[PDB]
């Protein structure tokens, strides 16, 4: 059934699973027309498909051309997501295909179930967690590849960099979700924290800075503060 | 006009004949039902006074044989049987009509209700949903499950309705996933109407039979089937104009006939609100929408 606080450790067991987040698939800027009406202009999007155990991120870039001449784009976007996730699963060797796919929004359940009918053994699950994966586009290198795309494109990342050399998947996921929650709550401050110190760099082949274990504890503490703070600044507490 | 005689009525029982019903007291002198209109299927059904558990009954057509009811004290129910000896049955039933031990099927001449509820229902199709080929009549009760229910456990006692499943490969063409899920016309017109049912009359026949088993026996899987068949039409953008017009008549009489106090269990809020207000056919069911709004506005 649904994924929640009670079965959180299942994410890090040895059954292959993927999170699918569709928030950033259909992205628009709203603007005024010459006549004073409102119109949208779409910008490139992405499907965020993540193995929480390994960090492997299948970033399917959604080029604005896929919306050309289509109607009801917010509805189409969920079926396009489901089509692309199904195509990804079919492209993986059998022993790499997930046993479960967890969607971060419940409106993906029927679209993905229908597209995955050929895979009756793959469980499509919702979650009660409020996961911060929409903030993926706050990661500079991910945002950069999406915006620069001139055609549909799949780009592979490890969203944990090399962290699993030193920490467990559970701890890596908790770090990721803390970083993303911070970026979602106050992007400017979160990025200031991550890059305040010029001496700590981002390796060419990484997404996040090369913090030592001690520096990560400091960083993680700072992100928590930001989240509690903003929670005050928002609620006045 | 035909007759279903009773050897006796040994246990107190409410007897239904089509949409009518009457109470027979323990060892009251009851010998049967006369003046049954020819040309329609009928259902004769029972609810024991001591155990309202298990409504049960028999679908039959008097054109297919002479049928009578005898109480079986071992199995504890009123059983339909066919009398092969025509002259004996005629001598037995005349004898009975002379002693006036029969209730008369009480059809008002203005009244087209039963016709309207059974317009497309044919004994031969009933006997394929209810498989018991040694009898010309078909037993149904409250508890029988459908083939689809069993897939999700005794097969010989199942209601073999046509399986409808909106999230199934049968319903969804590869590469038309979104198209076929949001507009079920393919599934309705090609898979079901052209493929399985052959024509709309057979489709409506099963739909009406499912409703009647839901209403008369409280058969839950029949109610599931009725709603699924309605939803499959309402969720199709492309339906023949004659089917929509007939569907509206069919549902109108079903809603008209439903007991007011059973609407809470026999009517699926989601299906009806979707069908009348959200679906492609939201504007094609004027009679049904008007009776539903005036009789069950709460459900909506
Ligand atoms: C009083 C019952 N009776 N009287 N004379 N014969 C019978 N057998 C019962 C029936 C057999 C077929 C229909 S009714």
């Amino acid at each position: 059934g649904a994924m929640n606080s009670s079965n959180y450790a299942e994410l890090f067991n040895n059954d292959i699973k993927l999170f699918v987040d569709d928030t950033n698939v259909y992205r628009v800027t709203v603007h005024k027309t010459f006549e004073g009406n409102v119109a949208t202009k779409a910008i490139n999007g992405c499907i965020f498909t993540l193995n929480p155990k390994t960090g492997h991120l299948f970033l399917k870039i959604i080029h604005t051309s896929v919306w050309a001449g289509q109607k009801r784009l917010s509805q189409l976007a969920k079926w396009k997501t489901a089509e692309e996730v199904s195509a990804l699963v079919r492209s993986l060797p059998k022993e790499e295909q997930p046993k479960q796919i967890i969607v971060t929004r419940k409106a993906m359940l029927d679209p993905l179930e229908v597209h995955m009918l050929d895979f009756p053994n793959i469980a499509i699950r919702p979650t009660e967690l409020r996961l911060p994966f929409s903030a993926a586009m706050s990661i500079d290198k991910l945002s950069d590849v999406v915006m620069k795309a001139t055609e549909p494109q799949m780009v592979l990342f490890n969203i944990y960099d090399d962290w699993l050399d030193r920490i467990s998947s559970y701890t890596a996921f908790s770090r990721l979700t803390l970083l993303l929650r911070a970026l979602k709550t106050n992007e400017e401050s979160a990025k200031m924290i991550l890059l305040s110190d010029p001496t700590i760099t981002i390796k060419s082949y990484h997404l996040w800075p090369s913090f030592t274990d001690e520096q990560w504890i400091t960083i993680e503490s700072q992100m928590r503060d930001l989240i509690l703070t903003e929670y005050g600044r928002k609620y006045n507490v | 006009m035909n007759t279903v005689p009773f050897t006796s009525a040994p246990i107190e029982v409410t007897i239904g004949i089509d949409q009518y019903s009457f109470n027979v007291k323990e060892n009251q002198p009851f010998h049967g039902i006369k003046d049954i209109p020819i040309g329609h299927v009928h259902v004769i059904h029972f609810q024991h006074a001591d155990n309202s558990s298990m409504r049960y009954g028999y679908w039959f057509d008097c054109r297919m044989g002479n049928f009578y009811i005898q109480y079986d004290p071992k199995d504890g129910l009123y059983k339909m049987m066919e009398e092969r000896d025509g002259a004996k049955f005629e001598n037995i039933v005349h004898n009975f009509k002379e002693r006036q031990m029969m209730v008369s099927y009480p059809k008002i001449d203005e009244d087209d209700t039963w016709y309207n509820l059974t317009e497309f229902v044919q004994m031969d199709k009933i006997r394929k949903i209810v498989r018991k080929d040694e009898n010309q009549f078909s037993y149904v009760d409250s508890s029988m499950t459908t083939v689809q229910e069993n897939e999700l456990s005794d097969p010989a006692h199942s209601l073999n309705y046509t399986v409808i499943n909106f999230k199934s490969r049968e319903a969804i063409r590869p590469g038309h996933e979104m198209e076929d899920f949001l507009d079920k016309s393919y599934y309705l017109n090609t898979v079901m109407l052209q493929g399985i049912f052959k024509n709309s009359s057979n489709y409506f026949g099963e739909l009406q039979f499912a409703f009647l088993n839901a209403m008369f026996f409280g058969n839950y899987g029949s109610s599931l089937q009725w709603h699924a068949m309605i939803e499959l039409i309402c969720s199709s953008a492309t339906v023949p104009k004659h089917m929509l017009d007939k569907l509206d008549e069919i549902l109108y009489y079903q809603i008209k006939t439903l007991p007011e106090q059973y609407s809470d269990i026999l009517l699926n809020e989601r299906v009806w609100n979707i069908c009348l207000y959200s679906s492609f056919q939201k504007n094609s069911l004027h009679n049904t929408e008007k009776i539903m709004e005036n009789k069950y506005p709460e459900l909506l």
